[PDB]
């Protein structure tokens, strides 16, 4: 991974791969649902599918280009793909799009067919995305009032109030050169991509992202969305985790890999060596889970996810779940620890080196803006392999230990109890 | 004859469970909290059904 600046202020990272048969060129910015206010959320999901509108696509189809778009809660990418010696004519088409030209993609045929369109995706996630939209409002009770709350796709209610003048004000304040990365993997090499920016000279103001008001902060609560007419429950459960740039990142994610996933009809899961398999298993009190350590610039989450047909055994879930994790401050053994090594090492192995390089330049256009350089997986192999018992029972002694929970839950969850004595098991009574 | 003894005990009986029925009505109004300022919002759902 080669970082350059250029005379004009743009920021080039590449990761050379002589062995792949595409070649992936974009740009990232660095704002994303969490730079907007509760009235105009949504203008980047709809800035996403006009850029993926059909009389664009069009255009780049007849070169032999590909395209794609990702909104998140820090960030945004335009990424075109081609063949490794079509890279100045991805680079042509971003131009073409972004710099020299971007009112013919705003005319008002055009942008009232795109509007109903992500009309149509929200209404349909909202009523069939049952354990997607439970973490959405995982965020939204967690971070509440505070910018990390808002939906990456935006609310119903929101969309429809949204004109072609509250576009053109989002990109006028985020769309600059002081908040862009231009990337390149796959067959591309860094020389070839400076100087082919550089031939075009590309003047580019000198404008400056706002500033927020808020910091993000936690809060203990919950929010309850019950449907009896639904065969299951989904619940998801969380503390306050580790911001990306945290001393104790590496060591929040071990953690959330000691208890890991399960699937209840797969028989290969039901062997694995987790302590919490030997609670659950005798009466089937879950369909699947999965534990996660969500990180993001200010303020973070870790906890778990699950769903679950036995009804009229929520409680039990719960319970069986929260006194392994008390086990983190108190008895957690080195077996333990040395299993949950092997399987970190493998599972950010498999996510850096995919064959794909769309999602190689997503992971390193969001990188370079917040640190600016990206971490080898060498280097962090090392750091990995350097974690002791020691170090996990004093980091969930300070995050685990007696700390405050938020919940969320949709569907049969009639037989999940109060606030309060969930609260009362993130500690033991015992010690 | 126990009268000078009766009301020596009374005072300690009398200032103990005075001061556990004010503790008890602190730790009422702590651990009812949540209940208490719990919210409700209704949307009627679409007539599909």
């Amino acid at each position: 991974a080669e970082v350059t600046q250029l005379s004009n202020g743009i920021v080039v990272a590449t990761e050379h791969n002589p062995s792949a048969h595409t070649a992936s060129v974009g740009v990232v910015f660095g704002s994303g649902a969490a730079n907007e206010n509760p009235y105009n959320n949504g203008v980047s999901n709809l800035w996403k599918n006009i850029f993926l509108s059909k009389e664009n696509s069009a255009v780049a189809a007849k070169e032999g280009l590909a395209l794609s778009s990702n909104i998140s809660r820090d960030f945004q990418s335009y990424i075109v793909s081609s063949l490794p010696g079509s890279t100045d004519k991805s680079l042509d088409f971003l131009n073409q799009s972004f710099i020299q030209q971007k009112a013919n993609l705003l005319s008002s045929s055009n942008f009232e067919a795109t509007k109903k369109s992500v009309l149509k995706q929200v209404q349909d996630f909202e009523e069939n995305d049952h354990p997607n939209r439970v973490l959405e409002h995982l965020h939204s009770t967690a971070f509440q009032n505070t910018p990390l709350s808002l939906p990456t796709r935006g609310t119903l209610e929101s969309l429809e109030n949204l004109v072609v003048a509250d576009l053109e004000s989002f990109a006028n304040n985020h769309f600059l050169n002081s908040n862009a990365v231009v990337v390149g993997t796959g067959n591309i090499k860094h020389e070839d991509l400076v100087n082919s920016i550089e031939s075009k000279n590309l003047s580019l103001q000198t404008g400056t992202k706002p500033v927020l008001k808020k910091k993000a902060a936690f809060l203990g609560s919950e929010v309850r969305l019950r449907d009896d007419t639904l065969p299951k429950a989904w619940i998801s459960l969380a503390v306050e985790g580790e911001p990306v740039n945290s001393p104790n990142y590496f060591v929040a994610k071990l953690a959330a890999q000691i208890f890991g996933s399960y699937n209840a009809f797969e028989p290969a899961s039901r062997l694995q060596g987790i302590k919490l398999l030997d609670n659950i298993q005798e009466y089937q009190l879950c369909d699947n889970f999965n534990h996660f350590s969500l990180s993001y610039k200010d303020s973070g989450l870790w906890g778990f996810s699950t769903a679950t047909r036995n009804v009229t055994m929520i409680d039990d879930l719960i319970h069986f779940t929260l006194k392994q994790w008390n086990r983190l401050t108190i008895s957690v053994t080195d077996t333990e620890v040395e299993r949950a090594k092997s399987l970190l090492k493998l599972q950010l192995g498999q996510l850096y080196e995919s064959g794909n390089p769309v999602n190689d330049a997503n992971l390193l256009g969001a990188e370079v803006l917040i640190k600016g350089s990206k971490l080898s997986l060498g280097e962090a192999f090392k750091k990995i392999d350097a974690i002791t018992v020691k170090d996990v029972k004093a980091w969930a002694g300070k995050r685990l230990w007696d700390q405050d929970i938020a919940i969320a839950g949709t569907g049969q969850i009639e037989g999940l109890l109060d606030y309060m004595r969930i609260r009362s098991d993130m500690s033991m009574m015992r010690w | 004859p126990e009268h000078d003894e009766r009301k020596r005990l009374g005072l300690k009986t009398v200032i103990i469970l005075s001061s556990l029925y004010l503790l008890s009505i602190w730790v009422k109004k702590f651990k009812w909290a949540g209940i208490k300022t719990r919210k409700f919002v209704f949307n009627p759902p679409k007539p599909r059904k």
